[PDB]
């Protein structure tokens, strides 16, 4: 902050809920977190100018965890394949994705 | 003090409904600080268990931890069952 | 969520169009205000439930608490515009021009 | 006299008892014979799911005991 | 700089206070009544309103102007007596009775003992009869319906008093410059001794 | 006669039972006539054991009952209120002075007689009518509309 | 699926009385019968004019009022912490000072309507 | 069910476009009673319970002080509806159909990215703790009473400070 | 079947308004020194349907001046909210069991004042706007009290779910602790339902009609058709929170039966209140709810968060 | 009365919630087997549907990390019919 006073005091009135690996209710881990917690801690130390190009990979993955770009692709062109294939007669679903699985247990 | 004595009483009379707040508001202070079960509160609060209580690994230098449920090891609820 | 956020951030975004393009009550603009108020509070909302994140529910109730004191200063405020000129239009809020 | 009244109350009394009796019926009825389940938070919903999963015919309250296993 | 566009500006006050034209009285105006529950069915109360804070009441009557003075001056005396039964129609006999006297007056004679008597006790009949209405219709109008039940079966025997005196429940014609029109029923004072003695109940309730 | 005009008959005895066990007054009085309509609606009487109940509104009312004089000065609003009830809607006449004018009839600011305004359908005499006599006369509308036949004759058309 | 099946035959219901009393009624417009009711005389004006509003500040203080009261729902939820003084305290703070912000209003004459 | 929650989204983005075309604040005042309504029911199809139920009642509570006030200082002889006016009706027709040609066109260039046409139903719950017991947003509004008690010490005293503002405004 | 079930809720809770109407008018006759309705019938019991079906059989108001699609959605919102409020309300089981019942009421019956506002409002009249803006002071009246007292009563409950009220009252009616509350709820609900002492959206003496002034035949059935099922509701709610009928898990009958019996009683004292009591003044009903609920209000609030916690008794999450 | 029988109903939850407890590991791993092989069984559909597509990789991860990542809901139900996604969706939160 542009005023440090609440680590001057060693206090925290808004420092302990400003991210997603942060402390939660009943210990109910926050989507991401395990991938959040690995960015913040490559990021710790070195600065954000550094933080930018080395800590790329894990932000990568958060970024991939959080909005989900990449999954949402991948399965419309899963499912983008099998309506092809459908209409051209070529694949048939088996029965555990048309509804008549053995269920488990 | 005679004189808030017969302020008092005049309120009592004439508005009793504020007198009745400001007691009630002073009551709810008070009691929490005279009352002998207060610190049972956040212990029962704590004694619920809404997760898993997840197991230590046993290095051999746990004297204090049970190793079963039923071990005489660990945090007793008599407290709360005879409360 | 892709298409939700699309939708409430077009939501937002009509609103704040609405207050930028007055027409003559104060009171519509004031309503436009309130729209985006509800917006950023859907989008606040949906995005702590989306991530699972129980600890960033305080903020969207705190952005309601703010919104209803701005709403209620101004209430005031078009009160006293009212009172002025009989009216809350915003044509005749133009004695600082000179 | 006041008794002529009761007529028209227990024509209200007898409307407002039917609701939550019949409710009450039709909910075991319509659930093998128990009450309705009632799923406050995600695990009895996960139960339910699981009950009905096991149950063979797609019902959370056709129950299986140790027959089954 | 001077300008075109900015040719008719003037300077601001000089305490910033400005001298803004006359704002706009824009008081409500309201019809209360005559078809209201509140204004007896026959009084047009024409309303000024700031919400509803009432800043005038001008009240529009005639409405139920039926020229009785003027349609007295075509009538004999005995004639003209129903007219005031018609007046203050909750306090029939009463209006009777200042008539009576008028004429009486005028007539310099007297009526005899029993008759005065009789327009006495009818006379204060009549006032209870009134304030009856006045107290319950008011009552009604505040909210509390109930009052004007009970008290208007009250009313309702003494309406008796009246029909077995007269043959009228309210527009007597009983009481007549030189005394009352006929003798009082044998019984009628019994009954009306019954009905006062309860009476007073009847007010405690209320 | 068929069974389709059999059934017409019978659904219009109910519609009109319907309206006859309704009948719902504007709360409207004008004189010493209104005092007598209280009376019918006082504990020894009780109109409302017939179904009788007095509504303010116009838009809520089925019936006028004219109770008093009617004054030029009157009359316009009379005539304003009866044609803001909604159909269908009865005037009941009361007294001599709604009648034809009774003591006033001869009066430069009186109607002589409310039917100069309004159509009637009942003509209660009496100056005031007991209410007694008014409660003849509004039984004495519930038997005409029990006698109303508007579905035969759409039937017949 | 159920709360929104039971609305809709609540909504469904509901439209279909407004339905029938439309269309099975005979009718008869005419001007006099439909023009706004004021006793059996002409409105004098619009009933579209402003309207004054001598609780105005109650209004606003309700508004105000009214986010104090959805600060205080979550109370049941509060109740079961761990950090029973900490939240014990919080509510008392917050149920004061709306008391004293009432408390104020009331003495400065907030509450009085205008005259 | 798969379009439920665009569905809603879509009935929101009405409302406001409705508001933000401004008619008398009588309709835009009626315009939020709805949108809070479909705004609370797409915080409860995410899984939300009480912060929908909330904004619903605040907004009830604030479009009555609205009304209230509309009929006092913002009211005209003749109120505009939003088909009074040829103008404004025309370009709510017309931005209606620029949102069905702008989620059309979306859809078209990238059919994954921001509109996702083909999977609607698939991307709302992304993840759920299947056992759990504490987890509504009850649990994490109340967190102001224990763990976050700084956003309510501001927040109540922006209501108290409120409460000493609008007097000072209001008073002549 | 659930179906069914829905008109064996709906149905049953339209009669029991309909005879509520026949109810109130033959003990109010009779403290009236009356008999009421007692020829259209055996005792009356055909007098609601014969004003129903002349109502619907009237010819239904358009008037000039009204704007249109607000005048008829008002009457239309107004049952609909009416008999949504009856779907969660657990008779001991709801036809919806919904979590947090309690605040879907609340929303309801919050949403309802608009049917007043608007209908008053669009009827675009003088006596009906004067009716919807003594509701818009009506609900800042109660409602800034209502949810308060409603909170304190559910930190013995430990939730808004409507059935676990059940549970909470297993050993005793939660009028014996919270009496206090319990008085200023049934006043406010009184408000809330628009009834005597506080009609004045309607206050016939005073505004001829109010809100509803401009609306004949169905249309207006509709508003009264509405009125009646919340006064039903209202102490219904009230018999749960407070007088807890007695539950068995093996006999759900014999809550129903005590239920209905309790919530007769309250539905009662609303029609012997309206006998018996003038109207208030609409600022005075203001102040009544802000200088005398409201302070003691914030206090029992302050009181009954204390409550459990130096008793120990937090009552369980779920 | 209400604090006596308050300190019972935390009892009765406390046993109510240990019965969950003791119960916990057996859904676990159940749950851990049903997700397993869901996820294989959209695997081997996948090796059908892509197996003429260019340059695709049957299995590959979005991620760079090879910690296990859970699957999303639409992940495990992406290929079976609407009714078992809406389940998932909206089953606990339209159940009533
Ligand atoms: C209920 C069904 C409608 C029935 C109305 C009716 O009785 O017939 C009148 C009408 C017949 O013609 P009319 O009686 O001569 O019209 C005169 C009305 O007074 C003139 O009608 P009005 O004065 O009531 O004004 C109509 C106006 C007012 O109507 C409304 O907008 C209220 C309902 C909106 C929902 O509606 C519109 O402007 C068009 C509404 C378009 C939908 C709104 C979309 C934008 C808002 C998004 C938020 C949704 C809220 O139909
Ligand atoms: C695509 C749009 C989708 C819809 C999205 C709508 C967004 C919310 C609408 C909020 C608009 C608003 O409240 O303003 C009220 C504003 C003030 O209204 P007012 O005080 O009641 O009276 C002036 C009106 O002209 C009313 O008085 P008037 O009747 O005397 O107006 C005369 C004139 C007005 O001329 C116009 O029609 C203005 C619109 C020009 C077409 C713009 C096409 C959209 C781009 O009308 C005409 O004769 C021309 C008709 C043919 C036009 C085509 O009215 C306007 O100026 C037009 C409002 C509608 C325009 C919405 C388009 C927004 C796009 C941004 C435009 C600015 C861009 C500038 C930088 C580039
Ligand atoms: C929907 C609700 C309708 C339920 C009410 C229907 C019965 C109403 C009549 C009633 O009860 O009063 C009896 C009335 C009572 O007599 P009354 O009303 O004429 O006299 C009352 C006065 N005292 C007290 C002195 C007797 O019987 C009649 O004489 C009138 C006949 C009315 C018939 C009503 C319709 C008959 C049913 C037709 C159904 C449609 C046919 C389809 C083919
Ligand atoms: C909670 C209550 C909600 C429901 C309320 C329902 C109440 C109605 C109960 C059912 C009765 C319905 C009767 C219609 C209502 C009255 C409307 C009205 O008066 O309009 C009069 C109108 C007036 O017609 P008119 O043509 O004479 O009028 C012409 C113009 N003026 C008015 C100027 C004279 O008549 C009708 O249109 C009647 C139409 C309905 C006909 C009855 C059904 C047909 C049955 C045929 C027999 C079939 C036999 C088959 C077996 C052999
Ligand atoms: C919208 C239809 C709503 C139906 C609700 C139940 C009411 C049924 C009886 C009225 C039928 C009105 C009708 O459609 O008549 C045909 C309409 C005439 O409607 P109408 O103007 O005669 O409606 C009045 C009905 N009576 C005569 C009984 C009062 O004619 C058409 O074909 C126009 C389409
Ligand atoms: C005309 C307008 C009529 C409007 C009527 C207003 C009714 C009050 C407002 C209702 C909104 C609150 C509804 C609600 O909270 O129900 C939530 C319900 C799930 O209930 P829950 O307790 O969370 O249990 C799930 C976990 N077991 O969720 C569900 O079961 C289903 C999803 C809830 C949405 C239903 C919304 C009501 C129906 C609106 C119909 C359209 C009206 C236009
Ligand atoms: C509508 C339908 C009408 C209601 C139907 C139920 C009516 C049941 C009537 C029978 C009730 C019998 C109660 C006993 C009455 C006689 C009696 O013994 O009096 C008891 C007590 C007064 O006792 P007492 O000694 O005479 O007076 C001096 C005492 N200090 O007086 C009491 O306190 C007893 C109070 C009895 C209250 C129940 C009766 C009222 C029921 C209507 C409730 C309101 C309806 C709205
Ligand atoms: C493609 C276009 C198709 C052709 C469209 C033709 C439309 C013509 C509509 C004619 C009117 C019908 O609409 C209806 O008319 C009747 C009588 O006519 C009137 O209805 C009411 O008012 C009048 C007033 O005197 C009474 O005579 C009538 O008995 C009553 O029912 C109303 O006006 C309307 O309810
Ligand atoms: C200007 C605004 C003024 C209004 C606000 C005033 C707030 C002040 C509150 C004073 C009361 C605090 O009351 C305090 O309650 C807590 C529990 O809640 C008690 O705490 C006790 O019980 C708790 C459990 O809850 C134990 O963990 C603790 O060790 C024990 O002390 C304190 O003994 C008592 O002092
Ligand atoms: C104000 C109201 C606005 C209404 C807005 C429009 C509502 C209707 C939404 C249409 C959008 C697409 O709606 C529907 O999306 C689903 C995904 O869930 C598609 O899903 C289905 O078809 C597509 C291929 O065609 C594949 O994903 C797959 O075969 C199947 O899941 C449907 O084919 C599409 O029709
Ligand atoms: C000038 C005006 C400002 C002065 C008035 C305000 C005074 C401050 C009052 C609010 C105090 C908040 O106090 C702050 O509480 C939080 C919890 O909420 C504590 O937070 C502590 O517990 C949380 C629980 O999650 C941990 O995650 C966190 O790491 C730990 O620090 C802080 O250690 C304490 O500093
Ligand atoms: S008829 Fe007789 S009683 Fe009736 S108003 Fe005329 S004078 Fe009075």
């Amino acid at each position: 902050p542009f005023l440090d006073i609440q680590k001057k005091l060693g206090i925290s009135l808004d420092r302990h809920f400003m991210f997603l690996s942060a402390e939660q209710p009943y210990k109910n881990a926050a989507r991401c977190h395990a991938f959040e917690k690995e960015w913040i801690e490559c990021a710790h130390g070195i600065g954000g100018t550094r933080a930018k190009k080395e800590c790329k990979i894990e932000f990568d993955d958060f970024e991939e965890c959080l909005l989900r770009y990449k999954t949402m692709r991948r399965m419309h062109d899963i499912k983008k394949q099998r309506e092809k294939l459908m209409k051209e007669g070529k694949y048939t679903p088996p029965p555990h994705h048309s509804g008549r699985e053995e269920p488990r247990p | 003090a005679g004189r808030i004595s017969a302020f008092l009483k005049n309120a009592w009379a004439k508005e009793p409904v504020l007198v009745v707040s400001f007691s009630v508001w002073g009551l709810a202070i008070i009691m929490p600080m005279i009352s002998p079960y207060t610190k049972y509160a956040s212990m029962i609060n704590k004694a619920t268990p809404y997760n898993y209580p997840v197991p230590v690994r046993d290095d051999g230098n746990m004297p204090d931890v049970p190793s079963h449920p039923q071990d005489p090891l660990g945090p007793s609820l008599d407290w709360l069952k005879n409360l | 969520m892709p298409s939700t956020f699309f939708n409430l951030t077009m939501a937002f975004s009509l609103s704040l169009l609405g207050t930028l393009m007055f027409r003559s009550h104060l009171m519509s603009t004031l309503l436009c205000l309130e729209g985006m108020v509800l917006s950023l509070f859907i989008m606040t909302s949906v995005t702590s439930l989306n991530s699972n994140s129980m600890s960033s529910m305080p903020i969207p109730i705190t952005i309601l608490v703010f919104a209803a004191c701005e709403a209620a200063v101004g209430l005031a405020l078009l009160v006293k515009v009212s009172n002025t000129y009989g009216t809350d239009y915003v044509q005749n809020l133009n004695l600082l021009q000179c | 006299m006041w008794f002529e009244i009761l007529p028209g109350l227990a024509i209200m009394g007898v409307c407002l008892v039917i609701p939550g009796v019949s409710t009450a019926y039709i909910h075991k009825f319509t659930n093998g014979g128990k009450e309705k389940r009632v799923a406050r938070v995600q695990y009895q919903w996960y139960l339910m799911e699981r009950d009905r999963r096991i149950s063979g015919v797609n019902r959370y309250y056709v129950s299986k005991g140790l027959e089954n296993i | 700089y001077p300008s075109k566009e900015t040719a008719h500006w003037k300077p601001p006050p000089w305490n910033d206070v400005d001298i803004l034209k006359e704002k706009a009285v824009t008081n409500m105006t309201l019809n209360f009544g005559p078809q209201h529950p509140a204004a007896h069915g026959v009084l047009r109360l024409v309303l000024e309103l700031s919400g509803e804070m009432v800043r005038k009441c001008d009240p529009h009557i005639g409405l139920l102007h039926r020229g009785t003075e003027k349609l007295i001056e075509y009538k004999t005396y005995l004639q003209a007596l129903p007219y005031f039964d018609r007046l203050d129609y909750v306090s029939m006999m009463c209006n009777e009775q200042a008539y009576s006297i008028a004429v009486e007056k005028l007539l310099n004679i007297q009526p005899p003992p029993r008759a005065q008597w009789i327009r006495v006790l009818f006379g204060e009949i009549t006032r209870i009869l009134n304030h009856i209405m006045a107290v319950t219709t008011h009552a009604l109008d505040i909210g509390a319906m109930t009052p004007f039940f009970w008290m208007f079966e009250e009313r309702e025997k003494m309406f008796e008093f009246y029909e077995r005196v007269s043959g009228a429940r309210m527009h007597a014609a009983y009481i007549r410059p030189g005394g009352v029109h006929q003798d009082l029923p044998l019984g009628l004072l019994d009954d009306i001794y019954e009905f006062s003695k309860n009476f007073s109940l009847r007010i405690d309730e209320v | 006669r068929s069974r389709a005009e059999y059934v017409v008959t019978k659904l219009d005895d109910l519609i009109n039972w319907a309206r006859r066990s309704s009948l719902w007054p504007m709360t409207f009085g004008l004189a010493c006539c209104a005092v007598e309509m209280m009376h019918m609606a006082a504990p020894r009487y009780d109109m409302d054991r017939f179904g009788v109940v007095f509504r303010a509104s116009p838009r809520q009312a089925d019936v006028m009952i004219v109770a008093g004089t009617l004054t030029n000065k009157m009359a316009p609003a009379l005539r304003k209120v009866y044609d803001q009830m909604p159909e269908p809607r009865y005037v009941v006449s009361m007294g001599s002075c709604a009648n034809g004018g009774g003591y006033y009839h001869y009066s430069y600011s009186v109607v002589r007689g409310c039917d100069r305004i309004v159509p009637v359908d009942i003509y209660v005499p009496g100056c005031p009518p007991t209410a007694e006599a008014l409660l003849y006369g509004i039984l004495q509308l519930q038997r005409k509309i029990k006698r109303e036949q508007k579905l035969k004759i759409w039937y017949r058309r | 699926m159920n709360l929104y099946t039971v609305i809709f035959i609540n909504i469904l219901l509901s439209l279909t009385l407004i339905l029938v009393a439309f269309w099975l009624p005979q009718m008869n417009l005419y001007s006099e019968k439909a023009n706004p009711y004021e006793c059996g005389f002409d409105p004098t004006s619009s009933a579209r004019l402003p309207f004054s509003m001598k609780f105005f500040l109650v209004a606003i203080t309700f508004l105000l009022f009214d986010l104090e009261i959805a600060l205080l729902l979550p109370l049941p939820w509060a109740i079961q912490t761990i950090k029973t003084s900490t939240m014990m305290i919080m509510a008392f703070i917050l149920v004061t000072i709306l008391s004293l912000g009432l408390a104020y209003e009331w003495t400065q004459k907030g509450l009085e309507w205008t005259e | 069910m798969n379009n439920y929650i665009f569905v809603l989204s879509s009935l929101f983005l009405v409302g406001c476009l409705g508001l933000a075309l401004k008619p008398s604040p009588i309709y835009g005042g009626l315009g939020l009673i709805v949108s809070g309504f479909v705004g609370c029911l797409m915080v409860l199809g995410f899984g939300g319970s009480f912060l929908g139920l909330m904004v619903f009642l605040i907004y009830l509570g604030g479009m009555l002080v609205v009304f209230g006030y509309t009929t006092a200082m913002a009211t005209e002889e003749y109120p505009e509806t939003w088909g009074s006016n040829w103008l404004i009706l025309g370009f709510l027709v017309l931005g209606v159909i620029m949102e069905v040609f702008l989620i059309c066109v979306l859809n078209y260039y990238d059919e994954v990215g921001v509109i996702n046409l083909d999977g609607l139903g698939d991307w709302l719950m992304y993840e759920v703790d299947d056992v759990g017991v504490m987890l509504e947003g009850g649990i994490g509004v109340a967190a102001m009473y224990s763990c976050a008690t700084w956003m309510m010490v501001v927040a109540g005293w922006s209501l108290f400070a409120g409460i000493f503002i609008i007097i000072e405004i209001t008073r002549d | 079947m659930f179906f069914i079930n829905i008109l064996t809720l709906l149905v049953p809770i339209l009669i029991a308004m309909a005879f509520l109407t026949l109810v109130e008018r033959k003990i109010l006759g009779y403290m009236q020194l009356r008999k009421g309705p007692n020829i259209v019938g055996p005792y009356g019991i055909l007098q609601p349907f014969a004003d129903a079906m002349k109502l619907f059989m009237k010819e239904p108001m358009r008037p000039l001046t009204t704007s249109m699609s607000l005048f008829i959605i008002a009457p239309t919102l107004s049952l609909t909210l009416a008999l949504s409020l009856w779907v969660p309300l657990p008779m001991p089981h709801p036809l919806i069991n919904l979590n947090l019942g309690i605040l879907f009421i609340l929303a309801t019956s919050s949403l309802s004042v608009y049917s007043i506002l608007w209908s008053g409002w669009a009827s675009n009249s003088k006596y009906s706007l004067f009716g919807a803006l003594r509701a818009v002071a009506q609900t800042i009246s109660y409602e800034v009290t209502m949810a308060i007292i409603l909170l304190s009563v559910l930190l013995m409950n430990g939730s808004y779910s409507l059935q676990t009220l059940i549970t909470t009252q297993e050993h005793m009616w939660l009028l014996l602790p919270a009496w206090p509350m319990a008085m200023m709820w049934f006043i406010s609900t009184l408000a809330e339902t628009n009834r005597a002492p506080f009609d004045l959206t309607e206050g016939e003496s005073e505004l001829v009609s109010g809100f509803n002034v401009e609306y004949a035949a169905g249309p207006f059935a509709l508003f009264f058709m509405a009125e009646y099922t919340n006064i039903i509701l209202m102490n219904a709610l009230t018999t749960i929170i407070f007088l807890g009928p007695l539950y068995y898990i093996n006999l759900p009958e014999l809550y129903s039966t005590n239920f209905m019996m309790e919530a007769l009683l309250l539905s009662s004292t609303f029609l012997w209140i309206r006998a018996s009591y003038p109207r208030f003044r609409y600022d005075q009903l203001m102040h009544l709810l802000w200088k005398n609920f409201l302070p003691l209000t914030l206090a029992l609030c302050m009181w009954h968060i204390s409550l459990p916690i130096f008793t120990a008794g937090v009552p369980p999450y779920m | 009365r209400m604090m006596r029988w308050n300190q019972e109903r935390r009892r009765l939850l406390i046993e109510d919630l240990e019965a969950r407890i003791a119960l916990m590991p057996l859904f676990q791993a159940e749950k851990d087997r049903r997700t397993l092989q869901i996820l294989r069984e959209n695997l081997e559909e996948e090796a059908i549907i892509m197996k003429d597509v260019p340059n695709w990789k049957v299995g590959e991860s979005v991620f760079h990390t090879t910690r296990w990542v859970p699957p999303l809901i639409g992940e495990m139900y992406g290929l079976r019919t609407k009714e078992e996604m809406s389940n998932a969706n909206f089953g606990f939160t339209w159940y009533t």
